[PDB]
């Protein structure tokens, strides 16, 4: 066993599952004076809660239809990380359990956090088990001399890194400060970033940076470095809970004036995104993947119960979360309550980016499967032409299959991965508004950038719909 | 319960070892066509078994000494990683599986690479079992949010980036360029060394990674960057196998004229201080640590056998690789009868003694700890009501708290006591690579040193009377991107 908090199912093949329901666990000292305990979790994610859904929707829908696998059905056992290393760990000891009672896992849909994805790679590896993210990004897992079965639905940073400096380079700036996140997210991307930017002969005034942990002294010196610059651009390389104390900080002191440069994950985060940081954070110009289409999502969605939900062990306290009520087994829950009362990122979306690359994963080892179903004899891509046999399938059999994995998606488009495991996608650039209705922040898509076109012919902008600081149409000045 | 070879002993309380034995592993692609079997390790390491017979003859002068835990005797349980990551969580996954029939390791004496030490701990510290490095000095080993029983007794790397960059400024140049390794030891040391260098008012020409598994094409970029420029001074962090390859392409281009600046990881290497490569790495300036002395550890290394250090499973590759023979159970069978004087490989072939005084101190805090837990009195105990901790039952949290507070004297005179980051303060030794004049091999002469219980701008001393900067020449070389 492992976690007692779960959702699962009983199939023939068995799916894993690595979702951050939680933001983070709780700051308890520990003077080591008794037995430790295990550390509780704080904040609820509404956001991540419905990238589960899609999983579980995705393989409903394998379930269903004849043409993939018929004669045969998908479980399912999905943890909870709290975006915590440790926590991940736990989990991760209970799929290679039988491979050193407790079913044996094919594949599992890997984690959101670059530094959580690592450290579950580096054990699943041993084993050879299939591992395919879904959000992390970083150029240390295109490394296949360590990272043997990870694969990706999601491309890197190096391209979005360029991206940057050619936006910086567009808009003739030569004075500009760099902020970063302290993990394996972070560091690398802004790295990649000074590297290209000293090759168009753009000048970096200074370079910090943060955590989530930080104390008040670091916030403290970091908020006088920007005070004692003129440099109005700040480009920034981290997530909403490793930005939210110096988000908060800078608001506290008021400081205004400042061009934000926002990278894809935390370019639509409703932690920073906020309505009383506007003075602050607006005008801010960012990037955002590509949407999809899955037909018949939002109908499953919105049809969650803390009681018809058996296999579902996260719905009791979705429930307690979203109505503020506390079930009886703080006012009690009657149960017949209408999830859309109640204003929640769980429905409350316009496009589905990451929550699409959920469903292509589960369709990218369907589709594995499938093709191991129908192999005839000598034309197999094992020893002597040889095919596997799936009723004893094995994970390493899975790995070489999704190795060599080229499908069509819902949309009509080819699917398939490159020799480091990786993809190629399109950029949107995106602007953030103000809603005169409503007050809330908008964001507005102002531009794209094109991969596939020639090496300086990949960006374009459309400045005519920029609103600079959320309120001017003048283009600002940074040059020192 | 986990890989085959090994040493092993029982005891009351057991301790745990990874050391690298071998410098790396096989490097064969793998194809799926078959089941995938074990890798194998290639290349031996005779200075990595010598740090292992650290271990070994500390925990056995501890058994001796009555005044040290007495009536309790210490067993290990000691593996090998070949500085991979997938052999050490192998061995780790032995150490904690019953700490969930399987005696229980109470403590661990860590790896050496920052990588493999990182991987370890994230395992060690579900289960708050102690882990004490040697040699690992990164500094992203320091958080201790996310490393919550780590221990080191080396330095980390702040000091080091910031006396290259004094002695960069000290020599009065202002053009380098740097090349650093593709891990957690190299990346943050050279981010360090290049914000003190730009407060410094120093230029920085180009920069560049490297990987012991490296290409042929990004060897060869690498090699085109160096010698399209004019910078002469070049700052390497990095380790030996990471800097092989680069090495030995550099040489067999005939490329002279450069000053390297070397941290401590290869400063000492002999993979790279080869007599063959003398006219391309000859006068080089690097660090190296403080040394120790250990009053009987020679006669214990000069007593193994393959057929009485039945405890040690490393000692027969030892004999085989040493004397080039082949033991029964075309090489030349052995006689068992061969001294080790005759064959010079650095297992007996040491100046100091500088990671294995590491190892030494590692065992010994573990060893005062529990002493410490065992000659408490009720009432001044360290837990919840000063209650003493059962020195029958018990367990790593406990050890783990009072290497928290350890405090105490060691065998030189000095205090050793860690502060809140599990870390020490040492000072450095700065070294010179010459030729000598008899043997022919290279020699390591120390011209200075750095001095970290000083104030900013006191702290180094370069003698430059005994610097020869290129083996042969006396005057200081230029490295100014433009004159005056
Ligand atoms: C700020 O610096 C930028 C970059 O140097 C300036 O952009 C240049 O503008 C001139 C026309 O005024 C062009 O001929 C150059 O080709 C531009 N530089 C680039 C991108 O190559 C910008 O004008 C400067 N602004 C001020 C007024 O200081
Ligand atoms: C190489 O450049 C450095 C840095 O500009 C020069 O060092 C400076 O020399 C002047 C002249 O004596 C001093 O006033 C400065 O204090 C020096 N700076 C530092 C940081 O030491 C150096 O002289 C140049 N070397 C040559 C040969 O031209
Ligand atoms: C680090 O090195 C410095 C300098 O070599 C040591 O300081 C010296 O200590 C001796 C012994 O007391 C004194 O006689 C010298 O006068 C000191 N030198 C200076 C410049 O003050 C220091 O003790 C060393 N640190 C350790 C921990 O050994
Ligand atoms: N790729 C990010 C994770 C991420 C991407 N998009 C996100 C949106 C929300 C939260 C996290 C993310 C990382 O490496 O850490
Ligand atoms: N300090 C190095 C390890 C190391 C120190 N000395 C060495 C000698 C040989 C090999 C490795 C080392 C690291 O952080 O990784
Ligand atoms: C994938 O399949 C399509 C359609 O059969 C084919 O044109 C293409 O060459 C295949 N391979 C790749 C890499 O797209
Ligand atoms: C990316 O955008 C360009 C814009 O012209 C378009 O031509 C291309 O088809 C897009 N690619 C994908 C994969 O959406
Ligand atoms: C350790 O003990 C010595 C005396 O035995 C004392 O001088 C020293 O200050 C102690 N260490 C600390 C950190 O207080
Ligand atoms: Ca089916
Ligand atoms: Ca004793």
């Amino acid at each position: 066993y492992g976690p007692d908090q779960r959702a699962q199912k009983k199939g023939d093949i068995i799916l894993g599952g690595l979702f951050p329901i939680h933001f983070g666990v709780a700051a308890k000292d520990q003077d080591l004076k008794s037995r430790p305990e295990s550390v509780e979790c704080i904040r609820y994610n509404f956001r991540g809660f419905r990238w589960l859904q899609a999983m579980i929707f995705a393989i409903e829908e394998i379930n269903s239809s004849p043409a993939l696998l018929p004669n045969l059905t998908l479980g399912y056992r999905i943890f909870d990380t709290c975006n915590t290393v440790s926590k991940a760990l736990e989990a991760t000891l209970s799929f290679v359990a039988q491979n050193k009672h407790i079913p044996s896992t094919i594949a599992v849909v890997g984690a959101t956090g670059s530094g959580v994805s690592t450290a579950v790679a580096n054990l699943l590896g041993l084993f050879y088990i299939p591992q395919v993210s879904y959000a992390s990004s970083s150029r240390l897992l295109s490394n296949k001399n360590q990272f043997k079965s990870f694969l990706r639905t999601i491309p890197n940073d190096e391209h979005q890194a360029t991206a940057m400096a050619d936006i910086i380079e567009y808009f003739r700036w030569n004075w500009v400060g760099t902020i970063a996140a302290d993990d394996d997210y972070g560091r690398p991307g802004i790295e990649k970033f000074r590297e290209e930017a000293e090759e168009r002969d753009i000048c970096i005034d200074f370079s910090e940076l943060i955590s989530q942990y930080s104390d008040e002294e670091e916030i403290q010196h970091v908020v006088e470095v920007i005070q004692n610059s003129t440099a109005k651009v700040i480009v920034v390389f981290s997530s909403g809970p490793d930005l939210e104390p110096l988000i908060k900080e800078i608001v506290r002191r008021n400081i205004t004036g400042k061009i934000w440069l926002a990278s894809e994950a935390w370019a639509s985060s409703s932690l920073i995104a906020m309505p009383q940081y506007f003075h602050v954070v607006g005008g801010t110009i960012g990037f955002a993947l590509k949407a999809g289409q899955i037909p018949g999502f939002r109908e499953f969605l919105k049809k969650v119960h803390p009681r018809k939900s058996v296999h579902n062990g996260f719905a009791k306290e979705f429930w307690e979360e979203t109505f503020n009520c506390h079930l009886q087994e703080r006012p009690l829950c009657t149960g017949d309550e209408n999830i859309s009362s109640v204003e929640t990122p769980y429905i409350d979306y316009t496009h589905l980016r990451i929550s699409y690359n959920v469903y292509l994963a589960v369709y990218s080892i369907a589709h594995a499967l499938q093709d191991i179903y129908t192999c005839l004899p000598g034309r197999g891509l094992f020893t002597n032409g040889s095919c596997a046999d799936i009723k004893k399938v094995e994970a390493w059999q899975v790995l070489k299959h999704l190795r060599h994995l080229n499908f069509t998606n819902n949309m009509g488009e080819q699917v398939t991965f490159d020799e480091c495991g990786d993809l190629v996608g399109n950029y949107s650039i995106i602007n953030w508004h103000l809603s005169p209705e409503d007050g809330s922040i908008v964001f507005k898509e102002v531009g794209y950038y094109n991969v596939y076109a020639k090496k300086g012919e990949r960006l374009f902008i459309n400045e005519e719909k920029i609103l600079w600081s959320g309120f001017s149409r003048e283009v600002p000045f940074s040059n020192c | 319960y986990g890989p085959d070879q090994r040493a092993q002993k029982k005891g009351d309380i057991i301790l745990g070892g990874l050391f690298p034995i071998h410098f790396g592993v096989a490097a064969k692609d793998q194809d799926l066509k078959s089941r995938p079997e074990s890798v194998e390790c290639i290349r031996y390491n005779f200075r990595g078994f010598r740090w292992l017979q650290a271990m070994i003859f500390a925990i056995e002068e501890i058994n001796s000494s009555p005044a040290l835990l007495p009536n309790l005797t210490l067993g290990y349980r000691i593996f090998d990683t070949c500085n991979t990551v997938s052999k050490a969580l192998e061995a780790t996954l032995s150490f904690v599986a019953q700490n969930k029939h399987i005696p229980s390791t109470i403590a661990v004496v860590g790896a050496t690479g920052s990588g493999v030490s990182t991987a370890v701990a994230n395992l060690l510290g579900l289960f708050y079992i102690p882990q004490v490095s040697y040699a690992s000095s990164s500094r992203l080993l320091s958080n201790k949010n996310q490393f919550k029983s780590f221990l080191r007794t080396i330095p980390n790397d702040e000091h080091q980036a910031t006396a290259m960059a004094d002695i960069i400024e000290y020599f009065r140049w202002n053009w380098v360029g740097t090349i650093a390794a593709d891990d957690d030891y190299g990346r943050p040391g050279i981010e360090k060394f290049r914000e003190e260098a730009e407060e410094r008012d120093i230029c920085i020409d180009f920069s560049e990674l490297i990987s012991q598994y490296s290409d042929e094409e990004e060897i060869q970029h690498v090699v085109e960057v160096i010698q399209n420029s004019t910078a002469k001074v070049i700052v390497v962090f990095s380790s030996g196998p990471d800097l092989e390859p680069l090495i030995k392409e550099i040489v067999r281009r005939n490329i002279t004229g450069k000053i390297w600046l070397a941290s401590e990881a290869w400063a000492s290497s002999s993979l790279i201080a080869m007599p063959q490569y003398f006219h391309v790495v000859g006068g080089t300036i690097g660090f190296a640590l403080k040394a120790g002395q250990i009053p009987g550890f020679r006669e214990f290394l000069k007593k193994v056998h393959p057929r009485k250090s039945v405890h040690n499973g490393f000692a027969k590759e030892f004999w085989e690789e040493t004397f080039n023979c082949h033991l029964q159970e075309f090489r030349p069978l052995c006689t068992g009868d061969e001294n080790i004087s005759s064959v010079e490989t650095p297992y007996i072939d040491y100046t100091h003694l500088r990671i294995s005084y590491n190892v030494y101190l590692a065992v010994y805090s573990i060893a005062h700890a529990l002493q410490d837990i065992y000659t408490c009195l009720p009432g001044r105990g360290l837990f919840t009501n000063g209650s003493c901790a059962d020195i029958k039952k018990v367990e790593a949290w406990q050890v783990l708290k009072h290497l928290r507070h350890l405090n105490f004297t060691n065998n030189m005179g000095e205090q050793v006591t860690f502060d809140e980051c599990g870390d020490l303060v040492g000072n450095y030794s700065i070294i010179n690579w010459h030729l000598s004049p008899e043997d022919g091999s290279i020699v390591f002469k120390e011209v200075g040193y750095y001095n970290v219980y000083a104030k900013k701008g006191e702290r180094l001393f370069i003698n430059e009377e005994k610097i020869l900067w290129s083996g042969f020449s006396r005057e200081v070389p230029f490295s100014n991107c433009s004159r005056d």
